[PDB]
RNA sequence: UCCAGUAGGAACACUAUACUACUGGAUAAUCAAAGACAAAUCUGCCCGAAGGGCUUGAGAACAUCGAAACACGAUGCAGAGGUGGCAGCCUCCGGUGGGUUAAAACCCAACGUUCUCAACAAUAGUGA
C-alpha cells in the first residue's frame, strides 16, 4: 500500500571482492520489524540467507553465507544494509530484501518483499557476441518443415535480445534461456521453423542486439 | 542440526480447475512457524500462508494450508489461470530458516513428441577455433526429456549443456536445445556425430546424426 | 464492599457454610452473555507401605502477548476423563484447516503448559 521495498547496491563484481546491497524502507517503522535477505540464484530456488531482529539488533546468517556477510540497519536513514565480503562467482544471484510481518497480522511470514537487485560476481570481461548461422541441412528437417536459427556464443553480460527479419517473423520462433559457459561466458541460440519449400525463396536473418557492448549483429541462416 | 523442509513434488501439472496439492516435510518438529509463498518468473515472491493454516489477508479463499504433525501441505480448490507458477514452504520455527526446493505449477496437455534436428558446427565457428554441435527437440510435452550425445558411438560427458523454453503461450509445448562442444582437434578426429533423445512420446529413442563434411 | 447469573468449594461421593473465578451490575443491583469431569474405566512396561488435587504461592522450561523467534518486559487466562510413573490408545472440550452445507448438525486432520517445592485440601451433616 504505502509500505514500500527498494534495493540497490547490486552489480559486477571480481571474485573475493566486495558489494554492499542496501533496502530502503517507506511505509514503516524499520526497527519495529525483522528484515530478511532471501537469494535466488539463476535458475534455483529461494535461499535464506541473513536477518536481523527487532529491539534486540540480534543478527542470524547461513551456514553458506555465515561469517562472508554482515546485516545490519541505520534507523536514521530506515534503511537495512547487506555487507557482503569475499564474493565467489557462487554468489552470482537476485537478492531481495524482505520484512516479515505482524506476529498478529501475519506471523512470521515475510510479508513484503523488494524487487530485488542483481548480483554478478564474475571475473570476465565485457564482450560482444559470435553469431554463426544454425543451417538447416537434411538432418534439420522434418515433414514439410526445417528448423534453422543462429547460435549466439561467448559474451558477457546478459542479457541478449535476437528477432528475425526485423520482427517480421515470429511464428514458431524459441529463442533459448542463456547458459554460463564454463569460460566463464554466455551463450545461447534462437530457432525458428519454416516450410521447407519456402527455403530457395525467402531470406532468413537472425537480428542480435546487445546493448551491454554497443553490439549489433546480423547473420544471413542459410542452407549450406 | 539445522531443519530441512523437503517440498514435492519438484514440478506438477494440472488443468484449470483442478484442485492442486502441494506437501512440504520438516526434518523434525516446526510447530506451526510454516509459511507459503508463490512466485512468477522473475519477480518477487508473495505471501499466501502463516502460521502454517492462515490465509494471508488479501489473498484468494481457493487458497488453503494445513498441518498434520511435521507435514504440510498448500491446497488450492480450484486451480485459476493466475495461478499456474512456483510454490515455496518455509519454515521460521528456528535459525538458520529454509525454503523448500519448489513446486512448478504447469499447464497439462496432451503428450506431444519431440522433432529432433541437428546442427553441424558452422564453417565459420571451426575458422575461429572451436566447435558447437546444436541439438534441438522442439515443441513437446511434458517436460521430462533426455538427451545423450555420442561421437564415434562412444557417449560424451559433461561437455554438453540444455537449456529450455518456457510453456508455449499457444501450445503449451517446451523446446530444448543441448549443445556439444569440442575443440576443433577433437571434432576434426572424429567422422560421426549424434544425439539420443528419450521422451515419453516416442515409443523408442530417437537418433539424429551426421557425419563431417 | 455488596447483589445476580454461572462454574468451582480442592484425600470417596453428595449437600450446606466458609472461600475462589468469570460475566453483568449497585441495594429497585436489570436484561444478559457465558457454562468442557458426558460416556467410558482401555493397552504395555516400571515403581510404592498405601496410588484418585477444576485449590493456591514461589523457582526452570516452554508458550502467549507487548510493533518483539533471541535479548528485555508482562501473562500463564483451556484443556478433561480413563487413579503413581513413563509410553500408547479411546472419548470429551477448544479454537484452527479441509469436506458437506441453511449450519462446526455431521465427517476428516493435526494441534492445546509441563516440571520442581511448600502450603492448604476446611467446619459440619449424609453416605461408598
Ligand atoms: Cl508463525
Ligand atoms: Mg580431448
Ligand atoms: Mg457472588
Ligand atoms: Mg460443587
Ligand atoms: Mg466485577
Ligand atoms: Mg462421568
Ligand atoms: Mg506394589
Ligand atoms: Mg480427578
Ligand atoms: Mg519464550
Ligand atoms: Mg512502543
Ligand atoms: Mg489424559
Ligand atoms: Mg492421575
Ligand atoms: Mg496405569
Ligand atoms: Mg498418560
Ligand atoms: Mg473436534
Ligand atoms: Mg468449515
Ligand atoms: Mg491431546
Ligand atoms: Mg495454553
Amino acid at each position: 500500500s504505502e509500505v514500500q521495498l527498494v534495493e540497490s547496491g547490486g552489480g559486477l563484481v571480481q571474485p573475493g571482492g566486495s558489494l554492499r546491497l542496501s533496502c530502503a524502507a517507506s511505509g514503516f517503522y524499520i526497527s519495529y520489524s525483522s528484515i530478511h535477505w532471501v537469494r535466488q540464484a539463476p535458475g534455483k530456488g529461494l535461499e535464506w540467507v541473513a536477518s536481523i531482529s527487532p529491539y534486540s539488533g540480534s543478527t542470524y546468517y547461513a551456514d553458506s553465507v555465515k561469517g562472508r556477510f554482515t546485516i545490519s540497519a541505520d534507523t536514521s536513514k530506515n534503511t537495512a544494509y547487506l555487507q557482503m565480503n569475499s564474493l565467489r562467482a557462487e554468489d552470482t544471484a537476485v537478492y531481495y530484501c524482505a520484512r516479515q510481518g505482524y506476529r498478529r497480522r501475519s506471523g512470521r511470514g515475510f510479508d513484503y518483499w523488494g524487487q530485488g537487485t542483481l548480483v554478478t560476481v564474475s571475473s570476465a570481461s565485457t564482450k560482444g557476441p559470435s553469431v554463426f548461422p544454425l543451417a538447416p541441412s537434411s538432418k534439420s528437417t522434418s515433414g514439410g518443415t526445417a528448423a534453422l536459427g543462429c547460435l549466439v556464443k561467448d559474451y558477457f553480460p546478459e542479457p541478449v535480445t535476437v528477432s528475425w527479419n526485423s520482427g517480421a517473423l515470429t511464428s514458431g520462433v524459441h529463442t533459448f534461456p542463456a547458459v554460463l559457459q564454463s569460460s566463464g561466458l554466455y551463450s545461447l541460440s534462437s530457432v525458428v521453423t519454416v516450410p521447407s519449400s519456402s527455403l530457395g525463396t525467402q531470406t532468413y536473418i537472425c537480428n542480435v542486439n546487445h546493448k551491454p557492448s554497443n553490439t549489433k549483429v546480423d547473420k544471413k541462416v542459410e542452407p549450406k | 542440526s539445522d531443519i530441512q523442509m523437503t517440498q514435492s513434488p519438484s514440478s506438477l501439472s494440472a488443468s484449470v480447475g483442478d484442485r492442486v496439492t502441494i506437501t512440504c516435510r520438516a526434518s523434525q518438529s516446526v510447530s506451526s512457524a510454516v509459511a507459503w509463498y508463490q512466485q512468477k518468473p522473475g519477480k518477487a515472491p508473495k505471501l499466501l500462508i502463516y502460521s502454517a493454516s492462515s490465509l494471508y489477508s488479501g489473498v484468494p479463499s481457493r487458497f488453503s494450508g494445513s498441518r498434520s504433525g511435521t507435514d504440510f501441505t498448500l491446497t488450492i480448490s480450484s486451480l485459476q489461470p493466475e495461478d499456474f507458477a512456483t510454490y515455496y514452504c518455509q519454515q521460521s520455527y528456528s535459525f538458520p530458516s529454509t525454503f523448500g526446493q519448489g513446486t512448478k505449477v504447469e499447464i497439462k496437455r496432451t503428450v506431444a513428441a519431440p522433432s529432433v534436428f541437428i546442427f553441424p558446427p558452422s564453417d565459420e565457428q571451426l575458422k575461429s577455433g572451436t566447435a558447437s554441435v546444436v541439438c534441438l527437440l522442439n515443441n513437446f510435452y511434458p517436460r521430462e526429456a533426455k538427451v545423450q550425445w555420442k561421437v564415434d558411438n562412444a557417449l560424451q560427458s559433461g561437455n554438453s549443456q540444455e537449456s529450455v523454453t518456457e510453456q508455449d503461450s499457444k501450445d503449451s509445448t517446451y523446446s530444448l536445445s543441448s549443445t556439444l562442444t569440442l575443440s576443433k582437434a577433437d571434432y576434426e578426429k572424429h567422422k560421426v556425430y549424434a544425439c539420443e533423445v528419450t521422451h515419453q512420446g516416442l515409443s523408442s529413442p530417437v537418433t539424429k546424426s551426421f557425419n563431417r563434411g
